[PDB]
RNA sequence: GGCUUGUGGCAGCCAAGCGUUCAUAGCGACGUUGCUUUUUGAUCCUUCGAUGUCGGCUCUUCCUAUCAUUGUGAAGCAGAAUUCACCAAGUGUUGGAUUGUUCACCCACCAAUAGGGAACGUGAGCUGGGUUUAGACCGUCGUGAGACAGGUUAGUUUUACC
RNA sequence: CUGUCUACUAUCCAGCGAAACCACAGCCAAGGGAACGGGCUUGGCAGAAUCAGCGGGGAAAGAAGACCCUGUUGAGCUUGA
RNA sequence: AUUUUUGGUAAGCAGAACUGGCGAUGCGGGAUGAACCGGAAGCCGGGUUACGGUGCCAAACUGCGCGCUAACCUAGAUCCCACAAAGGGUGUUGGUCGAUUAAGACAGC
């Protein structure tokens, strides 16, 4: 029923520089730069800053909106933590290999920028996936057959452990029975 | 080795050859070719080293008015080896064989060709001349 | 296959509902088919298991 | 060909039941809503100073309500096989015995031997075995001439240079 | 499962020289319409003049349908009219 | 052809009642059409309308206003008319009747 005014706020760390322009938010801190284009949002952004404390705080609103237009506040809002969040800490995506008779083979490429997996249910084919632009996978060494995607942008960490995930799919096969696959089994930050 | 290099059909369905093999049947009348998917109108044809079906029309009362398979041994028309030679048999020739591919009878009564012999161990085994 | 890893692969291959009228695969919480061609039809059932 | 769709064919809805238990893996009784014009009917609008009347052969194209092939979801999906469903008409869908046959039924191969339209595609493209002139035989009917949604044999297929 | 060869045509030339047929004419998709348009409606398009074939269409030509029905039209034949 | 109406599953089927229309009739509108809407006509000038329209084709506003719809099925687009149903949708938009809640409503800790 066009909602007059709806608007949210969040409260941005000291350690965080960002800058608003045309709706594109650029976000810095110690890992290192993250960009996002959120010109396709008919909303309003503004960065408050408080001359006495100096916190800063950014604001979106929607003057007029529906209730499809309003729910983009909140995801854009949530973009912009999870920006802070991988610029801040870092994203550290686990994966784990389950097997029954075949073991998985990972043979990391230089870089740690992709990998090749070979045994996959005793298959003769070569499997190849590239990691996204700021994500490494690293095989760790601590637990048995997992692997380790670090990065900044939690899209792009995400979408590489997808992708890993979606290249060993099982064909021909009752999956329920034959569970063999490379799956996402934690998500957290790098600190 | 490899696999078998095609080769100028010459037995086309119907056709009638002589029985190489000892179990009394005296010749084989094609009715079909093993692996011939076929186009229309185009008889189903085979070669030296092909699997058919076919009858028993004159031999013992036992074998005839019935489908067997059989393999082709010997053929007239000539076909080209690999190295540029073009050879070709005296007569037209099979033996009676179960769907594994192994002869009934024991012996083989004339020359078979290389390729046949090639394929169907147990034929080649049988056979007197390659070649 | 350890416990713990066979649930972890029985999350993404077996704990799902299962659209009747167009069989498309979706989340264990799903009360409605995300598939156009159903109108979203809200007649789901369990993935069934193996016994 | 046109209207219609009773009939034919192809789908859906409810859920009493079937399915070792369990309405909905796979089915769907009692009821009920539809779609199609490759069935057959109903009608008689066009054609009787004539639109060549069966089938086959050849040739092209088109449809999907998908038989096979590519990619997928589901299962009473361990494997193998199978079944249900979804995008999908790009490619292919055969050689023979009997019958004029459409249809049918068998043999054989094959990945498969899916279903259909195009004036029930196509005779100045063929063929003419069948129907459907005149000869003739049989059976039944008729006093008879003759008849026959019965059988049989022989019976002219024209013309393009606009 | 077609290939090839010979003659005569077709073909091109000199001479010679008809006929059938012809409301006007001649590219299509759909619409409606006498329910299957070359013309009408809406679109696609559309560029002088000529040659050899071809059999999709012109619901092509050839005949005031011989089938069927009607007429208070016959005619060949039959009989218990 | 509106309404009344018989047989028929139905038919651009077949048959009746009243009235009107086409046939015998052009003209404006419905793109197109014997019957629908408007309206009936000597040959002309001017003005104004009927039905129907005013983004272009194409004469007349991209005129002044309010809401709804977003069609990844060819979204939808005007009596006759050139079709669509039962069932459904946590798409979205209004309404109706109920339940909990600052002695603190629902989800997660
Ligand atoms: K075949
Ligand atoms: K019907
Ligand atoms: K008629
Ligand atoms: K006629
Ligand atoms: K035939
Ligand atoms: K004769
Ligand atoms: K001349
Ligand atoms: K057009
Ligand atoms: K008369
Ligand atoms: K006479
Ligand atoms: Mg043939
Ligand atoms: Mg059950
Ligand atoms: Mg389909
Ligand atoms: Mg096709
Ligand atoms: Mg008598
Ligand atoms: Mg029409
Ligand atoms: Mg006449
Ligand atoms: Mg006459
Ligand atoms: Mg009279
Ligand atoms: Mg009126
Ligand atoms: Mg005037
Ligand atoms: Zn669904």
């Amino acid at each position: 029923m066009k909602t007059i005014l709806s608007s949210e706020t969040m409260d941005i760390p000291d350690g965080v520089n960002i800058k608003v322009k045309a709706k594109q938010i650029e976000v810095e801190g110690p890992r290192g730069k993250l960009t996002r284009n959120f010109k396709h949002l008919n909303l309003d952004f503004q960065l408050i800053k408080d001359e006495e404390t100096g916190k800063k705080k950014l604001k979106i609103d929607a003057w007029f909106g529906s209730r499809k237009t309003t729910a983009a506040i909140r995801t854009a809002l949530s973009h912009v933590e999870n920006l802070i969040t991988g610029v801040t800490k870092g994203y550290r995506y686990k994966m784990r290999f389950v097997y029954a008779h075949f073991p998985i083979n990972a043979s990391i490429s230089g870089g740690n920028k992709a990998i090749e997996i070979r045994n996959f249910l005793g298959e003769k084919r070569v499997r190849k996936v590239d990691m996204l632009e700021g994500v490494t996978v690293v095989r760790s060494e601590k637990v048995k057959d997992e692997l380790v995607l670090d990065g900044n942008d939690i899209e792009l960490v995400s979408r590489s452990a997808a992708l890993i995930n979606q290249k060993c799919h099982v064909k021909n096969k009752d999956i329920r029975k034959f569970l063999d696959g490379i799956y996402v089994s934690e998500k957290g930050r790098i600190v | 080795a490899g696999n078998k290099f095609r080769m100028s059909l010459g037995l086309p369905v119907a056709a009638t050859i002589n029985c190489a093999d000892n179990t009394g049947a005296k010749n084989l009348y094609i009715i079909s070719v093993k692996g011939i998917k076929g186009r229309l109108n185009r008889l189903p044809s085979a070669c030296v080293g092909d699997m058919v079906m076919a009858t028993v029309k004159k031999g013992k009362p036992d074998l005839r008015k019935k489908v067997m398979p059989a393999v082709v041994v010997r053929q007239r028309k000539p076909w080209r080896r690999k190295d540029g030679v073009f050879m070709y048999f005296e007569d037209n020739a099979g033996v009676i064989v179960n769907p594994k591919g192994e002869m009934k009878g024991s012996a083989i009564t004339g020359p078979i060709g290389k390729e046949c012999a090639d394929l169907w161990p147990r034929i080649a085994s049988a056979a007197n001349a390659i070649v | 296959i350890e416990p713990s890893l066979m649930a972890l692969a029985r999350k993404y291959n077996q704990e799902k509902m299962i659209c009747r009228k167009c069989y498309a695969r979706l989340h264990p919480r799903a009360v409605n088919c995300r598939k156009k061609k159903c109108g979203h039809s809200n007649q789901l059932r369990p993935k069934k298991k193996i016994k």
